[PDB]
RNA sequence: GCCAGCGAAGUGAGUUCAAUGGCUGAGGUGAGGUACCCCGCAGGGGACCUCAUAACCCAAUUCAGACUACUCUCCUCCGCCCAUU
């Protein structure tokens, strides 16, 4: 009984689709539209030096975020919060480090909902309606309360809306560090920095981290076969994880010594003599990665030397609702990530890594 | 849902202290809870002011995550060996109010059955050092189950020597086999000013042990807080809280 | 020309884990190496837990030395064995070492972005 | 308010039978002990200091009986291939050497016991063909059929 | 289902190889198979009359069992590092047609591949002794698993050193873990006189290898046979 | 109120120094998502993937009934509070 529990398992959930861009049925820009929280932008191209100044022009512009110490709730909704942020473009929040099993964490969707995942002490305190979402077994441990802010908004005065104020404002103050984005969808300009002028606002650009790397040895694919044809090209899978190795700063060969470190490199492979990497780090917005991939897609349109760039997205580990429906919980780690391997001629790899309790969207 | 409870065996001067709060802040704690070391032979009784930490510390300790402030308790682990010393913790149940939790080390299993039956406790200390066998009746651990007695595994063999880490494990893996695994909480002992290990990793260590996959975690995380919940229902009152609040 | 549409979904193909863990040595005699550590890793599994389980397929990826920082693979095996020797604290001389893992993954990207503070300011 | 018990028999296979008169409860207990100590951590065998335990000896005939418990007789039978260089008064190289795993129950362990000697008895028969180990044959299928 | 099926590596003298014989008869085995080592140092070819086991035993090995004749097999372990040592192993596929289950041990991964991709052998013997790191490439398995390649790891370090227990326990490990345990037989060595162990413990030995609980003896009593029957159709 | 035993084979599990609910995969049910297929009443039916299937407890001669300990689960009588017409 022990012993399997030494060697179990922890959950895992990866899944490859392939697609084109070309096509009508392809559901890319919603996957990237629809997901909301993003941590890590990286995109590598083989046998590439110089970037270009296009490219350059919007890595340099993916932010900015700002962010905002002790907020209290009961400003996010006011109806000026709502018809200057929410009704005039995408309005984006969320807490800032505080765990998803163990505090409460409020986030800020684009639709209007409000989600909120609160302990039993603050879902008591507060008494909001909600639903039991993360359990202990018989025990309940997270409850989560939505609460859909455009409907409200056609009834200011109805007694769900004094109700949630009453919450808010008398019987339970809550304040959280808050990373906050708006992208501007508006005729009427309001800036962030006059609004929440009473706190202290911190405007914060993305973080770019450049790479220039010697020698890599990259693997061989085909874009129609995901599985991998014997002795010709590679497995995605076997690829990712040598991404990771890569992006890791690790990129050696067999060496014999006391320290024995056993590494298979994807086989057959060609070398590449320059690999360009990008990392950008921050509070990234989900239309900067629509017009990212946008302009990967399109860097195909002239004759390049690269056969396939790589575009993954590692989003926030501390978040409620990632992948449109989804709970991203915490048992031990585990985190969620898409990945993009596109092709020359407009094809592209859709991959999808998921944690330990996460369910997994089409 | 609280995490980053344990209770710890840790004074000897300031400096120690200090350095125990700052690592214990740094790596994943949020509440600190100290244990006082007394035994049968002694019997002495100072409870009024022997620690004075908000006195003596500044003003918060700073972590790494949500920046919360530490709740610091100071518990009392009494070692019980003659019957008459259990009597003598019967006669502190009126005399000296202090001290939120109670924590009892038995060693006679008479003495175990009466302190899950009739003595009023908060949480069984249970240490097996140099060759210490002991049998488990199972009603009096259901009474315990249904009461809210979280089982206390205080461990620290790894330091010292490997046969004590030995019958460390073989009465944990007896505990947990006997036991069922219902409400055991593990926690670590601090001589050296550096006793302590990964938060997330003492879930491992009650994974070897045994209790679940996952809900060791989940189980030491939710019985530490109702182990505060218990020592509460016994300080204040069984039912009522009475708190003087003047703003 | 070739374009089309397939879902595959994989059940348990990752087959590895990574361990990204800081070093933080008591004492200022920090006579490190890379074959040591090794050692050291072989030794404490062999007392603590087997020889037979010491043996286990693992490696070290980017050793590094002022920084103290390393990340060690093992299979889906012996991630809780490894996991409860590091734990129990196995020396090497006489000077105890503090091994505090940082993170640990089955992915070397998650990794290796970060997972524990997710912004650091 | 019981726990499930598993048994296990071993033969010590050997020649020179000052080897055959070198058995004790404490020796064997502190053997296998430090054999898995050597094999098995403190995890392995810390297990074997509560559960494992020395059941049933026999001295001329080097048969044991011995104890493990349900998440463990994995462990320990796997244990059980590994005791090498028993140290003694002599140069000595014992072996243990497994029969039949029985699942507990004592009673059909014995049972199995029986049809074994039996099977020992009567096969070494016909190739040796000697008359002064006939008649202590004779003597004891005698008194087994007096049983 | 046949049980008691496996290899020793043993000559030295009549003496032992009946005290071996009456040892593994006496203990669990049916079906006795004698290796013989062949290095490429050497390269000498005696076929004939080598061993000559019925002229010299006494007409039947009894077991405390069934009480069932034990079939005695000769086998020839070869082993092969050079590239033209292989060649000379390609030139005997029709010259000597005798000893039938041949098994090649390979030390290059290119010669481990034209092994299991063109070369006829019947099972390819797997031991690492002092620091042998080899990897393992997946359709030549495939392709190996399919036609009845029986992977064949001879232990016998648990006598001699601790080392070269790590060593061939780490090799099990990775051969488990990569080649996905589908055809995979454990074997001892004889060089000492007491080189045995128990027939039931070949199961937990393999399940300390790894593979499952039980598919360590499902797989040696399957696949024992089913390399009789390939070295039988490879014979015919 | 009192008054009646049988030492000889072996319980659709029958052990007593005290065995028997072990792993894998698809379907059942409670749910979510769909870029799959068929039919033309906005839609309906089947198909694909993931999560949950627990706890109470353990038989020594059986059965009937009563008791106490249950909650993945199903048939009803209900109460309070929140929101809508």
């Amino acid at each position: 009984a022990t012993l399997r529990r030494l060697r179990e398992a922890p959950r895992h959930l990866l899944v490859c689709e392939k697609s084109n861009f070309g096509n009508h049925k392809s559901r890319h820009r919603h996957l990237v539209q629809t997901h909301y929280y993003n941590y890590r932008v990286s995109f590598l191209i083989p046998e590439c030096g110089i970037l270009s100044e296009e490219l350059k022009n919007l890595v340099m512009n993916t932010g900015p975020y700002y962010f905002v110490k002790n907020l209290p709730l009961h400003e996010l909704i006011t109806p000026e919060f709502i018809s200057t942020f929410i009704k005039k473009g995408s309005c984006y929040a969320l807490t800032y480090n505080t765990h998803i099993d163990e505090d409460n964490t409020v986030a800020l969707l684009p639709n209007g909902k409000l989600i909120l995942s609160l302990d039993k002490d603050t879902y008591e305190e507060t008494g909001l309606q909600g639903h039991p979402s993360q359990f202990s077994g018989r025990k309940i441990m997270k409850f989560i309360v939505s609460i859909d802010l455009m409907e409200l908004s056609l009834n200011l005065d109805s007694k769900k809306y004094e109700r949630i104020s009453w919450s808010f404002k008398e019987k339970k103050p809550l304040k959280f560090d808050f990373l906050l984005a708006w992208h501007k969808t508006g005729s009427e300009e309001s800036t962030m920095m006059s609004y929440f002028s009473k706190y202290q606002i911190q405007e914060h650009q993305p973080k770019v981290a450049l790479s220039t790397l010697r020698d890599l040895q990259c693997p061989v694919l085909q874009s129609s076969e995901l599985e991998g044809t014997p002795e010709v090209s590679c497995r995605a899978l076997e690829l990712f994880d040598w991404l990771g190795a890569v992006f890791s700063n690790v990129d050696l060969n067999n060496e014999p010594n006391n320290f024995i470190s056993t590494y298979c490199c994807p086989e057959p492979s060609t070398v590449v003599a320059k690999a360009y990497l990008c990392t950008i780090t921050g509070f990234i917005l989900p239309e900067k990665i629509c017009l990212l991939l946008e302009h990967l897609c399109h860097y195909f349109d002239e004759p390049k030397l690269a056969p396939w760039v790589t575009l993954s997205v590692q989003g926030f580990a501390d978040s409620p609702v990632s992948w449109e429906k989804n709970e991203h919980g915490f048992r031990k780690g585990g985190e969620h990530l898409y990945n993009f391997v596109i092709f020359n001629n407009q094809d592209y790899w859709l991959q999808m890594a998921v944690g330990a309790n996460d369910h997994c969207p089409p | 849902a609280v995490f980053a409870d344990l209770d710890l065996r840790a004074g000897s001067d300031l400096k120690a202290l200090r350095g125990l709060v700052e690592t214990a802040a740094h790596l994943g704690y949020s509440v600190v809870a100290i244990n006082h070391i007394v035994d049968f032979k002694e019997k002495k009784q100072e409870i009024e002011k022997p620690v004075a930490v908000s006195e003596l510390f500044t003003t918060l300790p700073i972590v790494q995550g949500k920046s919360r402030p530490i709740k610091i308790l100071t518990r009392l682990t009494i070692i019980v060996s003659d019957p008459s010393h259990c009597n003598v913790l019967r006669a502190t149940s009126s005399r000296a109010r202090l001290y939120d939790v109670v924590a009892v080390f038995p060693k006679t299993e008479k003495l175990f059955h009466i302190a899950c039956t009739h003595l009023d406790v908060d949480l069984v200390c249970i240490t097996v050092t140099e060759k210490l066998p002991f049998y488990f009746k199972r009603p009096p651990i259901n009474v315990a189950i249904d009461r809210g007695l979280a089982f206390e595994l205080v461990y620290s063999p790894a330091i010292k020597d490997s046969t004590m880490r030995r019958y460390t494990i073989s009465s944990a893996l007896n505990l947990m086999q006997i036991c069922k695994g219902k409400n055991v909480i593990i926690s670590s002992a601090a001589e050296r000013p550096l006793e302590i290990r990964g938060p997330y990793d003492v879930a491992n260590l009650g994974l070897l042990f045994g209790l679940s996959e996952s809900d060791a975690k989940a189980a030491v995380s939710t019985n530490c807080r109702a182990a505060l919940l218990h020592g509460e229902t016994r300080k204040t009152a069984f039912g009522i809280i009475s708190t003087v609040k003047k703003p | 020309p070739a374009a089309t549409y397939e879902r595959v979904v994989y059940k348990n193909p990752s087959e590895y884990h990574y361990m990204k863990v800081c070093l933080e040595f008591q004492d200022c005699g920090v006579g490190l190496n890379a074959a040591q550590f090794k050692q050291l890793l072989i030794s404490a599994v062999k007392d603590l837990f087997g020889e037979v389980d010491a043996a286990l397929p693992l490696d070290i990826l980017t050793y590094e030395e002022k920084t103290l920082s390393a990340i060690l693979r093992i299979c889906s095996s012996g991630l809780v064995k490894l996991w409860s020797s590091l734990t129990l604290l196995g020396s090497y001389k006489g000077k105890k070492c503090a091994f505090r893992v940082i993170q640990v993954s089955p992915f070397l990207l998650a990794l290796s972005g970060n997972s524990r503070e997710l912004v650091l300011d | 308010v019981r726990f499930k018990h598993r048994y296990l028999l071993c033969e010590l296979v050997s020649d020179d039978p000052r080897c055959r008169l070198s058995l004790d409860d404490r020796v064997l207990s502190s053997l296998v002990r430090d054999t898995i100590a050597r094999v098995h951590g403190t995890f392995g065998a810390a297990a074997c200091s509560i559960g494992f335990a020395v059941r049933y000896l026999n001295a001329y005939t080097g048969i044991v009986l011995l104890r493990c418990r349900k998440e463990f007789y994995q462990l320990v039978w796997s244990a059980l291939p590994f005791i090498t260089y028993l140290e003694n008064k002599g140069h000595r190289y014992p072996c243990f050497f497994n029969t039949l795993h029985v699942g507990g129950t004592i009673r059909t362990c014995q049972k199995f016991l029986i049809q074994y000697n039996r099977r020992q008895l009567l096969i070494l028969l016909q190739n040796c063909t000697d008359e002064g180990e006939r008649e202590a044959i004779q003597k004891s299928v005698t008194r087994s059929c007096l049983l």
